[PDB]
């Protein structure tokens, strides 16, 4: 699936390009419209059989789809700084789009939807900035800690948990919790250290840069 | 000039035609309107001025008292003005929001203390001369654009502004601080606003070209007690930019206009004083300081986020406010890196931590309750010179320090509490504008990816 | 100024050479004929002047007589001139002209003194207005446009020269942040100071002035009050010598309510007092009001639609007087900043805050006096200060209809005759009948595509 | 087409390699996203297609979409050969009719017709005119507001010396109003406007008569054979759809606006009307006025007595009322001879000719409701005024959304226009009236800026 979207991507700035235009997946290049997200739609199968479905339910997830959704949650900012590692990624996911990490299947404030082979969780918070390789493994050792470990979500609508406001706090919350995707040794420290070392690099970039939006507010000051 | 009296003996005799009723709203921008100069003597020193709020930037009827101390001649206006600056009032007790009634609430509860009676502020506030400034945030396109003739940018033009040709001398990067004309292109211009500014009550010390060759410049005056310091830097700052404009050039207190050069900071000297004694010198310690002086330090330093929520308040602080500029809070006196310095009467205490794009009055306030709560809790400074205190990462993170301690702030009802919420909002909502916006360097990063 | 004499008087002191014979029309635009000074003091005040007033719109030969204490020297004409006001009468009877507003206004003040009520009316306009650097609008069958643009406004702050081809040195102003911080913020000081001066020059006795909330080159002056007909020669005085200065400065200032969408428009509060014998009618209770100033704004909000017909009578003004966050709300208040009638002893005052200056001072001063009058007389109770709030026109037609159905309160000791109440719906129907014939650029927004 | 087969086999022949997945909005806009031709035929007549309304105008959570392939035809405008297909918007659950499609409200409308037993068939027949222009240009912002409209037929280029090509000006360009209808070269637009008749007569339209109208900056007018309500929507829908994209693909734009310059004629869409049952004619009698029977009398009584709420469907824009203007089918009365009538009377041809409606509106919405109105009329013998105090149109949109919400309940009967459509389509439309309440307009600084 992340060659496939590698290739997916190779084809749309390709033939966009050889058509005289330029075609591109930032979260949000104009600002007052819409951006640019990449929602994931993602589930569990064995022996050729699905897993989520079960008549039993809320909106028919199985345990081991509940408890998927509760390991996505639990780990949110830490699988954010994978599915959403832009500093433009940031104002996209703007509470003005899905921030809310709770899970409906009416809601569409809900960061997780859920929409019997078909049964499936989507997950509407990444943005196409991002390596598909890498935000397709996180959310799936984030999944698989959660039903490893039981862990119950929220239930399904005050209190609730937001993602992060930056990607500055992306990255701490990554560098401190980690565990769930050294797990098997997936993702090793060398290549979180490396992740957090060139993401805390942009963001020395934009501590440096001046905006024209200070321009607008300061100047006359 | 002090008396209702005296402004009317100096509209006589100077021919003023109109009065231009002043003063700084919450952010620090000087708000105005202009009234001739009989309805000034006939009203304002009886039922003064009154104004509406309702569009006035961080306000929401209220009365305007005037303070004929501040008051001087306009040397820009086509008619003959006068400028006083007035302090808001309930039409009677002193308004909430207003900064300047900060800062004499500042100078009261200094003295009912009883530790100093006088608190002597000296600002270093440097400025940018622009030759064209343009800027842009529209849906389609975000830009913003300088130019300067001193700019080393513009070190390979063909033609300047004027249709004259390039004959060079142009300052280098970080090479403007400090070389005598004809490199330094706005020596003259420069003139100009140091005699404007002793033309209108400052008494001036220095004046030169600053490190940015993008035409960076600096005046230096002398101190004054908090509240006068507060009114010295509006004046300061009309002035300036006054001068600029009227020179079709433009000027500019940013902290950090442009990238790869020096940043815009305001250096704030310090001192206490009572019955004319200064109280900052013992010649028995570290850098000649007293117990006070080092006590004053401790008490800026621990508060030293909540302070910089008014002394660094804008969103483009933070790219001057950079490790690689004072970043780090700890005192010395040979450092040039610490956020505290120290240079009988002379002895006081520079925090280079500041810049101009802040609302003096607050900015001085908070740093002078920072201090008396040093003093009066005799809070110990870390010693001179990895664990030392950092300034705060973000706008965001300076606000949330300030609201999580601020109560030396609302000591004596100084800050009020309306006030304090009131900023913070402001501020908040500048974040939000941020959080909204995307940035060109994001183009640079990510739009091929 | 008083008498003939005195005016032959001024002319020899000031060497007058020309004398403007003016008079405002029927809408709210001040019509002339400039004639020699010997000729003026040889024929004005004996036998008036004479003018053919078929041409001027919403009145069809008529006579003229002066108003000396109107007179004021022109501070724009090239040649020495003196402009004196006139009042339009039959030559052969010398009554009053039927739809002469500055009648209407003397009427009012002579209806006023006969209800022993009062003999004073006092009004005071806070007239605001916008400086642009350029105007330019057509309305052709393949086109129709309007184009306005200011040095100050927020959507030139990256522009790269002006109109000199000198470089954009910023300090322009930004959406509803244009009250007010100092210069050069204010690129409009000078200007504004120009016309305070030729205004005090003039006559006016002046307070204040100031920029604006709307960045784009809003601007206010304020000045002294004045009896009802003389507060309406003098705003008609005022609009001239704005209008002239800024032309003369190579600008264009307009009194239109609503020029730009998105930031705020220009509205005209007035402030109103009754007096008798030089005492205040309206201190006393709530708000330091009497029950003469209750029942006053009692009898403006019962006749509040027919009031605005007045007060508001173009199409741009309901683009002003929007609920879209404006005085709408027909209910008094002190501290209420959306009623349409604030509450601010010989300062207790009603702050009518719904009319615009594009309107007939004449006209508008006259038709809130009535209404306030009408509520007196008939001990008209207003609602409680501050769901079921009274509202403002919805449209120019709606105001149109309410002066159609409720006017016995204007044309009471006939200050407002039938005919001229005819002629005001008839001309601004009329008005209506063009916009309901022309095509908008929002209607191609809308609607084109499909 | 009729089954699934068909259209598979077609497919195959024809070598379709996309299908357009279309419907029609509330506002009149056909939206449409594009699926392989092999999805097409795996998933929409099993379990259908399903997308997202959020965003669309006026929807609002997921619905879905089943297919009706006798609307199918191929795309001559498409690189891609692309088969485009209407589709019906039903719950994803309960496959029940979705209230705010318009389309379902024509089916729904043709099936409460049959309920009453008056007819088993509407018949409609728009007379849709359009203007086609070289270039527009509009922008409503802070500082300025406009449009501008250009044409090589334009009368106010009669003395331009260049041409967009950069041609010398060779004349033979219209007056005003005095477009209809000479011969080329006076009209420049035949051949383009016969590009569009040939495409109609591919799409599967029955041509009947095309020409240039009134107009002339470039206004012109297809007509096309009638058809049952809701096909006679589907049809119309096409209709635009072919014509923006032919002045499209000709550099060229054309536009339905009922008044999109002032001085020249409006643009309008007469809608013929007619009730059928079992093959025949029900509007004709021989022994009356009109050879209107009383089936035909009643319904135009109906659409007399409920024209302003009516006029709310067939006249929805605010663009609307610069073309009904007295100055034009304003008077609500039937006539057999006098043009000035709202309603005109021209044996299976007689029919009722509404004259008002323009085409800016929803051809579903429109047709339904003046055939709700005409039945209404039928089952209360409502008589009509006597053929020639007499009402008029609405005088604005704010007037018709005034009436339609006072008079409504015509539209209701049968299910047919829900409460919640009623009410979605009035707060629409008064939005666009506030908007209007806060523009600037350049006639207000004709008038007012000077004052
Ligand atoms: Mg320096
Ligand atoms: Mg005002
Ligand atoms: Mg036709």
């Amino acid at each position: 699936a992340g060659d496939d979207l590698m290739k997916y991507k190779y084809v749309v700035h390709e033939t966009a390009a050889l058509a005289g235009k330029a075609a591109t997946f930032m979260p949000k290049p104009i600002a007052g419209d819409n951006g640019t997200g990449m929602h994931c739609h993602q589930s569990l199968w064995k022996d050729g059989k699905p897993l989520f479905y079960d008549e039993k339910n809320y909106g028919g997830l199985s345990d081991l789809a509940r408890w998927y959704i509760g390991g996505l949650i639990k780990h949110s900012s830490s699988v954010l700084a994978f599915t959403n590692p832009s500093l433009n990624s940031y104002h996209r996911l703007v509470p003005g789009a899905p921030v809310n990490l709770v899970y409906s299947a009416r809601n569409r404030s809900a960061a997780i939807r859920i929409p019997p082979a078909a049964k499936r969780i989507e997950f509407r918070a990444p943005d196409p900035s991002c390596n598909p390789f890498l935000a397709f493994s996180a959310q799936l050792m984030a999944g698989l800690d959660g039903i490893l470990n039981h862990i119950e979500p929220p239930a399904p609508v005050a209190g609730i948990k937001q993602v992060p406001s930056s990607l500055a706090e992306a990255m701490d919350a990554l560098e401190e919790d980690h565990d769930f995707l050294t797990a098997g040794d997936v993702f090793t420290d060398d290549l979180i250290d490396t992740w957090i070392s060139i993401k805390r690099g942009e963001i020395d970039q934009a501590r440096l840069a001046p905006t024209p939006l200070e321009y607008e507010l300061y100047f006359h000051i | 000039l002090e008396t209702k009296a005296d402004a009317e003996a100096l509209i006589n005799k100077e021919g003023i035609e109109y009065v231009s009723v002043r003063f700084t709203d919450l952010i620090g921008v000087q708000q105005h309107f202009t009234v001739p100069a009989s309805e000034f003597l006939k009203d304002a020193f009886t039922d003064g001025m009154p104004f509406d709020g309702s569009s006035v930037e961080g306000f929401q009827d209220m009365k305007l008292v005037p303070d004929v101390s501040t008051a001087f001649i306009d040397p820009f206006r086509k008619h003959k003005t006068l400028d006083v600056a007035f302090s808001i009032v309930d039409p009677d007790e002193p308004y909430s929001r207003d900064p300047r009634q900060v800062a004499g609430k500042a100078e009261a509860y200094l003295k009912s203390t009883g530790i100093a009676d006088t608190a002597s502020f000296a600002p270093e506030a440097e400025f940018f001369i622009f030759d064209k400034v343009r800027f842009e945030n529209s849906m389609q396109r975000s830009f913003y654009e300088v130019d300067s003739i001193e700019a080393p940018w513009n070190s390979g033009i063909d033609t300047e502004d004027d249709g004259t040709p390039n004959i060079a001398f142009k300052n280098r990067v970080k090479k403007g601080y400090f070389p005598v004309p004809p490199i330094d292109h706005t020596q003259d211009l420069r003139d100009d606003m140091v005699a404007n500014l002793q033309k209108v009550g400052l008494i001036l010390e220095r004046s030169h070209h600053e490190v940015a060759g993008a035409g960076q410049q600096e005046i230096n005056y002398r101190f004054n007690s908090l509240q006068h310091a507060g009114d010295d830097l509006m004046k300061y700052k009309y002035v300036v930019h006054e001068t600029a404009a009227l020179a079709g050039k433009a000027a500019t207190f940013m902290p950090k206009p442009i990238a790869g050069d020096n940043g815009t900071g305001m250096h704030c000297h310090q001192s206490l004083w009572k019955d004319g004694k200064p109280l900052f010198y013992d010649e028995k310690n570290y850098g000649g300081l007293s117990d006070l002086a080092r006590w004053y330090i401790g008490g800026l330093i621990k508060h030293s986020s909540s302070v910089l929520a008014f002394t660094n308040p804008s969103l483009n602080s933070y790219h001057r406010l950079v490790p690689g500029a004072p970043v780090n809070l700890v005192y010395s006196a040979r450092n040039r890196s610490a956020a505290i310095r120290i240079p009988p009467a002379a002895k006081r205490i520079e925090f280079r931590a500041p810049d101009p794009s802040c609302n003096p009055f607050l900015a001085f306030s908070a740093q002078l309750m920072a201090g008396l709560d040093g003093i009066l809790n005799h809070i110990e400074p870390p010693a001179p010179v990895a664990g030392i205190k950092q300034v705060p990462s973000s706008l965001a993170e300076a606000m949330d320090a300030l609201e999580e301690d601020h109560d030396f702030l609302t000591a004596g009802d100084v800050f009020t509490d309306d006030l304090i919420d009131t900023w913070i909002s402001i501020k908040r909502g500048e974040i939000d504008q941020a959080r909204l916006a995307p940035t060109p360097l994001e183009y640079e990063l990510y739009f091929h990816i």
